């Protein structure tokens, strides 16, 4: 079964980069490939067929080649529509195989540092024998966030649940991070803490059972 | 105009069935394959099946084999894709679409996609708790083991609007969302105005109201 190499898996580009994205195939597919764009919540839309066709109605600043079983995407000068995830895909055997993707991202204006909020657990759960810390992080940007938990001062890596980033309206970012305790481990310790690490810049926020 | 548009979809249990369909416009299905292409959350796509409906002749990827069944109707203009045996990791947006014709297989057209979700977990209302605060301060409601999505959040019946931050849920290993909601407020209310998060789940028919004081 044919196997499709994307690299890189994200790139952060500025408008008016050539960037350029590469495939390479398991074994030879001769010029059978095509090249894909998606944007979020919405469909691929092809790019360039047979290895270096140019789709109808695709602006020329794309292009694609190949050399052996290596292809590449070339675009020549980024434009903003052209922010998205691209793949290809070889159609040269059944069943018709696609790379991992390829992320081409903004370089954001200036970063912004994360609030944290963390808190301890409710009442209504240590009586039903449940405790959670809930870390909050939000007002980030860009969107690649560094969770860890701690006991006393001891990482924590058990029961750790955080969610992804996503975009709040403001264009920054926000996401969630939950410990799941019992009572008894919440009690054993001295303090709790969640750490937030974002371009360089560590945010811890500490919580104790002992008021 | 070529357009292909996709119906059914949802959620489901493991071992249940579902049926997809995928309806063209502006050319004939029998001029060329139609295809089904799947892209679970958060990864790439994962060719499913394909179809040449003027014969029939279907072909499958391994992980679908005997559990899938592609198929097409000359009159309706209509491929489906009959789903049983359904795992979790199945669970994606299925895509329709078709190569071009001819020598020319790439895939040029695509329909919108609808989703699939596969889980064993049973519908369920959250357990709501107040998260107490400890300029302003920071005070919230913690809604726990939910499913499934989605749930609303608002405060004082939706006359709080200010300071109001709900965040995306966490799908947990159990299966289970848990998702919170926090408000920003002033330090000198604390004790005295009423805050009250207010929590809809109408997959559940479930609402839960929660005072939440300063301890």
């Amino acid at each position: 079964d044919i196997q499709m190499t994307q690299s890189p898996s994200s790139l952060s580009a500025s408008v008016g980069d050539r960037v350029t994205i590469t495939c390479r195939a398991s074994q030879d597919v001769n010029t059978a490939v095509a090249w894909y764009q998606q944007k979020p919540g919405k469909a691929p839309k092809l790019l360039i067929y047979s290895a270096s066709f140019l789709y109808s109605g695709v602006p020329s600043r794309f292009s694609g080649s190949r050399s052996g079983t290596d292809f590449t995407l070339t675009i020549s000068s980024l434009q903003p529509e052209d922010f998205a995830t691209y793949y290809c895909q070889q159609h040269y055997t059944t069943p018709p195989t696609f790379g991992q993707g390829t992320k081409v991202e903004i370089k954001g204006q200036p970063k912004a540092a994360p609030s944290v909020r963390l808190f301890p657990p409710c009442s209504e759960e240590l009586q039903a024998n449940k405790a959670t810390l809930v870390c909050l992080i939000s007002d980030f940007y860009p969107g690649a966030v560094t969770v860890a938990w701690k006991a006393d001062s001891s990482p924590v890596k058990a029961g750790v649940e955080t969610t992804t980033p996503s975009k709040q309206s403001n264009n920054k970012y926000a996401a969630s991070s939950y410990l799941s305790l019992t009572p008894e481990q919440w009690k054993s310790h001295r303090s709790y803490s969640c750490q937030v690490t974002h371009e360089g810049s560590t945010v811890e926020k500490t919580v104790a059972p002992t008021e | 105009e070529v357009q292909l548009v996709e119906s059914g979809g949802g959620l489901v249990q493991p071992g249940g069935s579902l049926r997809l369909s995928c309806a063209a416009s502006g050319f004939n299905i029998k001029d060329t394959y139609i295809h089904w292409v799947r892209q679970a959350p958060g990864k790439g796509l994962e060719w499913v099946a394909r179809i040449y409906p003027t014969n029939g002749y279907t072909r499958y990827a391994d992980s679908v084999k005997g559990r899938f069944t592609i198929s097409a109707d000359t009159s309706k203009n209509t491929a489906y894709l009959q789903m049983n045996s359904l795992r979790a990791e199945d669970t994606a947006v299925y895509y329709c679409s078709r190569w071009g014709g001819d020598g020319f297989y790439a895939m040029d057209y695509w329909g919108q996609g609808t989703l699939v979700t596969v889980s064993s977990a049973s519908t369920k209302g959250p357990s709501v708790c107040p998260l107490a605060p400890s300029g302003t301060a920071d005070l919230g409601c913690l809604v726990k083991d939910y499913f499934p999505e989605p749930v609303t959040v608002s405060w004082n019946s939706g006359a709080l609007t200010s300071g109001v931050h709900t965040f995306p849920a966490v799908l947990q290993s159990s299966g289970l969302y848990s998702l919170s909601s926090v408000v920003t407020v002033p330090s000198s209310s604390l004790g005295t105005q009423t805050y009250i998060c207010n929590v809809n789940h109408k997959p559940s028919n479930t609402k839960v109201d929660k005072r939440v004081e300063p301890k």
